[PDB]
């Protein structure tokens, strides 16, 4: 028998009543949300680095101003997500420390390097594109604070995704060298963007509980398919290609059928062995450690 | 029209170069809130640069903010030496910011009464932002100088290390003076009293000392820069130099 | 001819990029003697870059060492990821140098028996220099690791921090393999035993530890670089990008 | 009456017998040579910085290789000069410390910034040019170790001066932008190069004793005139100008008559208030302090 507390919760979930910070929740539900919201928050912070790599080099003042706004918005999004995680009783400072130590994750996508300006527009387009699909799907996540954080964030983020696409369009309509730059950035970021949706549905340990508890409203594979279906026509609009020999339209199902993800790479990446894992965490550790005297100054001044 | 163009460009270059510096902080700050704040200030200043440079390009009758930012070399750039100083540690960034913000506040307050309508409008926008910048920079000056023993020393060192470049803030050449007599520019020498009243009080309140060194470094306005500017521009202009004359 | 050109270019790029890094040390070293030594090594490596790049340009039938160094972007550069690492502290510079020198010694020893006469000659010159480089880098590894408690830790940290990039030293692609079967290139996988016998002994003698992390980072040879290379090139190529096609 | 020791010395100087480290010398002669050789040595070290500023940016590999060799030679020259100063009983480590603290000087010329590649060729041409005139004049300086150090050094240095001139020639024969770059570098470095010869002959406190003791063989003004006479034709060969409205040939004397030096600037510069004084000493202090652990490692390892 479920306990009365357990049963009431299951019934609240079934009726789509938002769970709030003061409501009883299964300890495993509390913890998987600290895990997920916390790693979502971590991702906004680490996500500043690949794009921020190009702030000082951005080719026009307009694109530089857009990128600066976008990196600022990401920081703001991290803050919203940390607040939401804290409603579950964890501490921002503690989960951040776990992030720095490698005991909590952040999104696989931020372990890829920005090797050209085109990469910046491609991140805004594909990476924010994948984020938005995931996040809009989460606007009906069962935990109130999380769902409301997704609402606040998607409003701002869809703007920046459009700006990244427009930056891609300029390259697509520009010189031959610009077109080539764009294609190369797509070739390097396409599969990494698809991996943001997580593992396949039968290699996904958190899904059974997350789906049942309506944390996850659509399966990783469902969201990934939706992203491919939505994004392929945008690739076409740019006159570009996808690095996928197996991508084709299936008239019978109404979906794009696409190639197999390199799951061996994905497992390397999420376990700290991707292209930039070490550099990303080093930069964040360096910021934290070198900033210590500033945080201590702030605390010591507040007290006086 | 040449003088007005050069004057406008100077104000643009200050904002552009300082914006570049603040850009380097993205994701490297002591707290997420400071990351946010520094990026905000960077963004405001870049907005001001675009405004000033756009007007300078319109004044010269050719080019735009991008030809100006990306196709001039360090002998043509006319920013203050102060804004090109490296970020160093957080105190160094705060000292540079506080000195510039106090100056921006004093300047834009007066330049919003410029007989040049575009200069007046640009300054009316900028002043509102500089006031936000000054609250933040003065705030941190006070938190660090009157923080710990260690932050107090770093903040004193930061002030000492930048002081010599403050002379340029009140340096007037014949562009300044001529435009000031037409009621168009602000004569930088007449900014000293307001800048000093602000900065001396802020340093005092932070429990710090005004340096006794007489500030002596100028040349930025004339394209005579420290060795810092060249590598900044090499980084800022790279892609435009590689792929000139394109749309982005 | 395409494979040989790419292979030659890789060896050039390694020497070029590492030379650039050593250049940054000029006048910033712990002792005047180290300033001298680092500049000497920088100079040797640049000499090797010119040799390899000149031959690559001759192989391609167009351009020269300057078109190659200054007009390629980071996706075309083919240096090892190791040589593009920042200088960091003196231990970091010494670790990077020791790993590369040990590798250069093992490589040039074998490449001087290349069935390609120009490759053989270039390697015959380079080997004599790499031997000098290795004595100096191994010398400092030992002095620092078996110096003070503090230098011992910095040297261990330096080794740890660069280790993951050592995998590329023994990475073979089809250019390596195809040229090696024609007796032209050295198959990098067969360099492991000599590099490890040298490096493991040097680390041991310095009273330090070989990292237990399995090295896993490659991509430099394919133009897939760390985020360090771009800003290096922005600085290295600036003047040529601004003023292309000139004589200097 | 001079003492017998004092008289023998005066006689040795008159007969041009080189003074050696074990010979008696007036204490003021010992000290002015520690002053001068030491500041000469300091200059080689600080002199690495303005040129070294351009090593990573040099426009061709050939010019980059030349500059690297040249900066290396300078370091070597510092070493020779420190050895020579030590024969007088001072310690390299102590006079270097005095340099870092601002209690000993180095050449005024190294407080000027390199703002373009042309500045590098101009330094090799004008700055080494002025150094060579000074140093060749010192090959008959009365103190043996100093004179022999000048012999060793001028051999290597005249090569690099020629290379700097050749770098200037390439710009002079190049595009319009290159020609302009060259002229601007000359405009900025001409007067600073002339100031390397020191103050005028009636504003020069060390000359009376230095000339008498045959430390200085030609007056500051004599050497400066010789440099102007030798260099003006080289400016002509480049098709360039000198930033001197008062420069003209005087057929009657056989010399170029040239304008007044800005002595107010010169006094600002040598007293630490030039364009790069602070940056130069900061870089050297930073190198010294950050290098401390390396020097201590080396000492502690040697002892074991
Ligand atoms: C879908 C999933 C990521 C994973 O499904 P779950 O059911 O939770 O897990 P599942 O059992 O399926 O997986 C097995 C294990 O591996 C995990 N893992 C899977 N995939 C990844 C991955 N790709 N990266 C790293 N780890 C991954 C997973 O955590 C689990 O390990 P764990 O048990 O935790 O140790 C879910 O957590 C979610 O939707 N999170 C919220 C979205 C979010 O975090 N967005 C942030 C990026 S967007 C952004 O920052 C905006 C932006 C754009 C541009 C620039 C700047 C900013
Ligand atoms: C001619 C003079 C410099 C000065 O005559 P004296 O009879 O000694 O003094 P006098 O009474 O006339 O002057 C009053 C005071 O001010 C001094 N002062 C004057 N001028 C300068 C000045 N320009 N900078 C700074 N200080 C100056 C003087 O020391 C005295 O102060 P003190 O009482 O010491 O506190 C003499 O010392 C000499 O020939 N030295 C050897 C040459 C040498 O040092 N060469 C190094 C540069 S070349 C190189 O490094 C190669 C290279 C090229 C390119 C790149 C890299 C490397």
């Amino acid at each position: 028998m479920r306990s009365t507390q357990e049963e009431r919760f299951e019934q609240r979930i079934a009726q789509e009543t938002a769970i709030e910070p003061q409501d009883w929740m299964p300890d495993a539900y509390r913890k998987t949300l600290i895990r997920q919201i916390g790693q979502h928050a971590h991702s906004e912070i680490v996500g500043m680095l690949p794009e921020g790599n190009w702030i000082t080099r951005a080719p026009t003042l307009r694109r530089k101003a857009i990128l600066l706004a976008k990196v600022q918005d990401e920081a703001g999004h991290g803050l919203y997500l940390y607040s939401a995680a804290e409603t579950l009783g964890c501490a921002r400072e503690d989960i951040y420390q776990k992030m720095l130590d490698g005991r909590m994750k952040y999104s696989s996508i931020f372990n890829y390097p920005t090797l050209s300006w085109a990469d910046i527009g491609v991140i805004g387009w594909l990476v924010d594109g994948a984020a938005i699909v995931n996040q809009v799907a989460l606007c009906r996540t069962s935990y109130g604070p999380y769902a409301r954080a997704m609402v606040k964030i998607c409003k701002e983020e869809s703007f920046h995704q459009r700006q990244g696409f427009e930056a891609c369009m300029a390259l697509a309509q520009g010189s031959e060298a610009q077109k080539q730059m764009l294609q190369d950035a797509i070739n390097r970021f396409w599969w990494p963007a698809l991996m943001m949706f997580g593992p396949n549905d039968d290699n996904s340990p958190n899904s059974a509980r997350s789906l049942t508890w309506k944390i996850k409203r659509f399966t990783n594979d469902e969201l990934r398919q939706r992203f491919v279906d939505n994004t392929v026509p945008q690739v076409e609009m740019l006159g570009m290609t996808v690095p996928d020999p197996d991508l084709h339209f299936d008239t019978e199902s109404g979906h794009y059928r696409f190639g197999e993800i390199d799951w061996q790479e994905f497992n390397e990446v999420i376990n700290g062995r991707g292209i930039c894992n070490q550099e990303r965490l080093d930069a964040k550790r360096k910021a934290w450690e070198e900033g210590t005297w500033v945080r201590e100054a702030a605390l010591a001044h507040a007290q006086k | 029209s040449n003088q007005l163009t050069a004057y406008t460009l100077r104000l643009g270059d200050n904002c552009l170069v300082l914006s570049q510096r603040l850009g380097e902080w993205c994701g490297h700050a002591p707290e997420l809130e400071i990351d946010l704040a520094l990026a905000n200030i960077g963004l405001d200043l870049l907005g001001q640069a675009r405004n000033f440079l756009s007007y300078a390009a319109e004044l010269a009758g050719e080019g735009d903010e991008d030809t100006l930012a990306f196709t001039r070399d360090e002998r043509q750039f006319s920013n203050l030496l102060l804004v090109e100083q490296p970020n160093g540690n957080f105190a160094d960034t705060i000292a540079r910011q506080y000195f510039i913000d106090a100056w921006h506040v004093a300047l834009f307050t007066r330049l919003m009464e410029s007989r040049d309508p575009q200069l007046a409008a640009i300054s009316a926008k900028a002043i509102k932002e500089a006031r936000y910048h000054l609250r933040f920079s003065r705030g941190w000056l006070e938190r660090l100088g009157n923080g710990t023993d260690v932050s107090g020393q770093k903040m004193q060192q930061a002030i000492n290390k930048l002081w010599r470049f403050t002379a340029e803030l009140f340096d007037a050449d014949e562009i300044d003076i001529a435009l000031s007599e037409e009621g168009i520019a602000v004569d930088p020498r007449t900014l000293r009293a307001a800048w000093e009243a602000e900065v001396f009080a802020g340093i005092n309140e932070a429990t710090l000392n005004v340096p006794q060194e007489q500030a002596y470094r100028t040349g930025g306005k004339k394209g005579l820069h420290t060795e810092h500017l060249g590598p900044m521009l090499a980084e800022m202009q790279y892609l435009q130099r590689v792929l000139p004359g394109q749309q982005w």
